[PDB]
RNA sequence: UUGAGAAGCUCAGACGAGUAGGCAGGCGUGGAGGUUUGUGACGAAGCCUUGGGCGUGAGCCUGGGUCGAACAGCCUCUAGU
RNA sequence: CUGCCGAAGUUUCCGGAUAGCAGAAACUCAGAUCAGUUUUAUGAGUAUGUAAAAUGAGAGUU
RNA sequence: UUUCAAUGGCCCGUCUUGAAACACGGACCAAGGAGUCUAGCAUCUAUGCGAGUGUUUGGGUGAUGAAAACCCAUCCGCGAAGUGGGAACGCCCUUGUGGCGUGCACC
């Protein structure tokens, strides 16, 4: 009755989740550096 | 498919044989199917047409017309039937030729030779 | 018969080029770029290498063969002159029937370039070799 | 079972052969390794021919649940021959068939953990884990063979901790649970495997010897 | 199996004939490209068709 | 695929495990006349498909 | 992306009007002394790649559709998913019986037919 | 976001004479193997036409007229092309 | 039919071997060189030449 | 499409020579009409096999078309008998260092 998600989907989701974390982490830093650069 | 190398499937040679046949070969070339009653009574599917044979036209414009075979025109592969004609300009009735395969024999002109031919092709008289 | 694409019409060479096009583009390995370049080359620019030369090159000077895979984009022929074949792991486009049997019967493994790409997708711990281009 | 019927072209015969396998695997006699390798060749194709996700995730449970039916003496051999037959056939599989063999390993990874727990009731846990760690290190996690695919081992690292927590929902005891991963990270000649296995593995040092 | 044989066993009805070997082992190249062995080392994929 | 049979629409599906059996290769389900429910049936029959 | 044609006149062969033996199908002049090859002033134009039309609007009829040649009802059903991109064009050798069947089928599919009135009459 | 004929899709910049000569990609013709469960007496092929359309072009599709028995698209082969 | 590349049209010996111009292949190579270019100053005789600066271009090849 | 108005606009092909010019060919239309086939040699590419390789002189065989396809006994032809450096490992924040170097060019 319950169809488990494919295991390749779980592996891709873990990889995509990690890549999104780096993008967001390097996006808040990008905003701060841009504000400091623009003042300079 | 044919497998004998004594028979040719060449269209050139088959057309030449048909259109250059002698009258003895042309006799068998113009054969007609027997009617159903004659087919089950003479145990023969088809026979060469002969004068005074009673036939019915099966195909063509003259379909359904009956009559005797007045003459077997072998030089043109045509049959001449009684009262199966066409009006001309001057009023004379020109006979119309019908191919032997387009007629069905309903009554045979039986003679001694035809009876021997019938029993020759596995036929009960 | 080089540069952009292989001139060969083999569909299975075209599939190998497909695999190493992705590897040469989505990794930072000069091995994958080198393999892709040699997949485009002609039969004249991919000379065969022998079982003897592979055995000689691996245990050369300092020897220390260890278990690095030998990769050649070409045919691995056989040297019937040599009597004993060491334990070698070779990945090649083609192996001859004599070369393949001698490697397997007394030695290790024979691989294709796609089996190698799964074992060493970055080409790490591989001995990439070439044949003598001078005929 | 006769192996040939296990890989038959209709699901009815494959199902019947599976049912008859329970009697075969329960006999109290020693089974050679080749006999289990031949059996797992048919059982691999029983799973390889499975059609729909509901069936092929219930069939995987049936195969995993078949481990405790096997006799205690030749139970390790049954699991060891599964990981050998999966290593040599893993690359021949295609994308539309890997997602169901991925679940087969996960069900068999949990089967080993459950069998360790079951044996731990009557024997010391360290001895049972040592027996399984020998099987893990002599088979998949062996560094002496370079032909074992990294896809199996990355999957094993991904599911090692979560399938262990399933068997012990309350808490797991201290044992060498992650010994095959430590042994193969330190000693393997596959640089890609040893560099990304620590990233994939979820080794929880809380319940391992420190 | 006697007409053709195998890659390792000679054909019985063809003297000294072995079935040809392939330069690729698993011809499903999408299985290799989208495998855990390869997808775990590639760098983060850039975008598809990029914005102007 | 979705195909029309004498006024009714069906969702035809095939899997790799029936590739060698042409008679049993394709399986179909009847799609409801309600368009909203027909979309739901496609979603639930094609679950975890690309 | 409305349809733009860089040129509507055809490229006629040089001296094709002077001589009836010379057809108007374009032939690249080869004479070195010929002023048409040298591209002097007042002479006729020559097919150049610059005259090529937009790739997006190439092969498109003035109504924005591309003509798709159709010979039976099987060909019309092919344009079920492309009725906004392609127009059906029945072949010239398709009989008036099949043309009728094609035209009714194309009408249900919402497919424009370029020559839907050929070889038929109407009777309301 | 579906935009994997990966031989596809997409982004960017620069450039554009041309004899001899060199190199690619295409158009068309006769015949052959395969294919379109292809077209055709409710009209094939050809021909005519200030009908319409497509391609930078070689060329191709089509309406009408004429006509009366065969003919074509695609993949490959071939040449008295 | 279209597209792309594209000369030489002459040194040297002497119908050619050439060279040179224009392409293909096999390379290596920016932590390096090349230039129908201008220089710095001194060498020789404003010109001329020099090794190492400016400017541009990744270049050398078989 | 026909025509008109404004602007422009030489007759092509060959040969010539610096391009020309000039001199040649061209009343018109249809059809026909010119780098082909084969035997060597060399190059490049593709394909099969690979210290080998090449069935078709011939034999076997081919029940349905049998000049095809399929199989190969013995011969024989040809062939054979110091540095730099691609790639990879381990360190170094990185450069860079260390061990290991195919092909080729130097010694």
């Amino acid at each position: 009755a319950s169809i488990f998600a494919p295991e390749s989907l779980l592996k891709k989701t873990k990889a995509q989740k990690q890549s999104r974390e780096q993008i967001v982490a390097a996006a808040a830093e990008k905003k701060s550096a841009r504000q400091k650069k623009r003042e300079l | 498919m044919k497998f004998s190398r004594d028979v040719t499937s060449s269209r050139r040679k088959q057309r030449k044989a048909h259109f250059g046949a002698p009258s003895s070969v042309r006799r068998v070339l113009m054969s007609a199917p027997l009617s159903k009653e004659l087919r089950e009574q003479y145990k023969i599917r088809s026979l060469p047409v002969r004068r005074d044979d009673q036939i019915t036209v099966i195909r063509g414009s003259n379909k359904g017309r009956e009559g005797k075979i007045t003459s077997v025109y072998r030089k043109k592969f045509l049959l001449l039937i009684e009262r199966v004609t066409r009006e001309k300009a001057n009023g004379a009735s020109a006979p119309v030729g019908i191919d032997a395969s387009k007629v069905v024999i309903t009554k045979l002109h039986l003679d001694k030779d035809r009876k021997d031919l019938i029993v020759r092709k596995g036929g009960k008289v | 018969s080089q540069r952009s694409k292989p001139a060969s019409e083999n569909v299975y060479l075209k599939l190998l080029v497909k695999l190493y096009r992705f590897l040469a583009r989505r990794t930072d390995s000069r091995f994958n770029k080198a393999i892709l370049k040699r997949l485009f080359q002609s039969k004249t620019n991919r000379p065969p290498i022998s079982i003897s030369k592979i055995a000689a090159l691996t245990s050369r000077k300092s020897a220390s063969s260890q278990n690095k895979t030998t990769v050649v984009v070409g045919t691995v022929t056989d040297d019937e002159r040599m009597l004993t074949v060491p334990k070698l792991s070779i990945a090649a486009l083609r192996f001859t029937k004599s070369a393949r049997a001698r490697i397997l019967k007394a030695g290790g493994e024979v691989l294709t370039l796609d089996q190698l790409a799964l074992r060493a997708p970055t080409g790490s711990n591989t001995v990439l070799v070439r044949g003598k281009k001078h005929a | 079972p006769f192996i040939k019927k296990l890989a038959a072209n209709d699901r009815k015969t494959r199902d019947k052969a599976l049912e008859s396998l329970q009697r075969f695997l329960s006999q109290k006699k020693k089974f050679e390794r080749l006999d289990f390798l031949k059996l797992w060749k048919g059982l691999f194709y029983c799973m390889w021919m499975a059609d729909k996700p509901l069936y092929q995730q219930k069939l995987s449970d049936n195969l995993a649940a078949l481990v405790p039916i096997v006799w205690i003496d030749n139970r390790i051999l049954f699991q060891s021959t599964f990981w050998e037959t999966m290593g040599r056939e893993w690359t021949g599989i295609d994308i539309l068939r890997t997602d169901k063999f991925y679940l087969l390993m996960r069900r068999f990874c949990a089967a080993a953990f459950r069998d360790i727990q079951t044996r731990s009731k009557t024997a010391l846990l360290d001895k049972v884990v040592a027996e399984y760690n020998q099987m893990w290190m002599d088979g998949p996690f062996n560094t002496e063979n370079l032909a074992f695919p990294n896809g199996i081992l990355f999957h094993l690292a991904d599911i090692w901790t979560e399938e262990l927590r399933k068997v012990y929902p309350e808490d797991v005891p201290k044992a060498d649970w992650y010994l095959p991963f430590d042994s193969t990270i330190k000693s393997s000649h596959n640089v890609v495997l040893r560099k990304t296995l620590p990233k994939r593995l979820d080794r929880v040092s809380e319940y391992t010897k420190d | 199996d006697s007409v053709f044989g195998s890659t390792t066993e000679v054909a019985q009805l063809k003297k000294n004939y072995f079935l040809p070997e392939n330069i690729i082992s698993n011809a499903d190249v999408t299985r290799l490209i989208n495998s855990d062995e390869i997808q775990s080392i590639v760098k983060a994929a850039g975008p598809s068709r990029v914005k102007r | 695929t979705v195909r029309e049979d004498n006024g009714k629409l069906y969702l035809y599906m095939k899997t790799i495990e029936r590739a060698h059996f042409p008679s049993k290769l394709w399986q179909r389900i009847k799609l409801s006349k309600n368009y909203a429910k027909a979309l739901e049936q496609i979603d639930q029959q094609l679950l975890y498909w690309p | 992306v409305n349809i733009i044609k860089k040129r509507t006149k055809p490229f006629k062969r040089h001296q094709s009007d002077r001589f009836k033996r010379v057809g108007e199908s374009w032939r690249k002049p080869r004479g070195i002394d010929s002023c048409v090859r040298r591209r002097f002033r007042g002479t006729i134009s020559m097919p150049k790649i610059g005259y090529g039309n937009n790739k997006k609007t190439r092969y498109c009829m003035p109504n924005g559709l591309k003509a798709f040649l159709v010979r039976n009802v099987s060909d019309v059903e092919l344009l079920l998913m492309h009725n906004k991109t392609y127009a059906a064009e029945i072949a010239g050798n398709v009989s008036a019986r099949k043309r009728v069947e094609i035209v009714e089928k194309a009408r249900a599919l919402g497919v424009k037919v370029t020559n839907a009135g050929a070889k038929v009459r109407s009777q309301e």
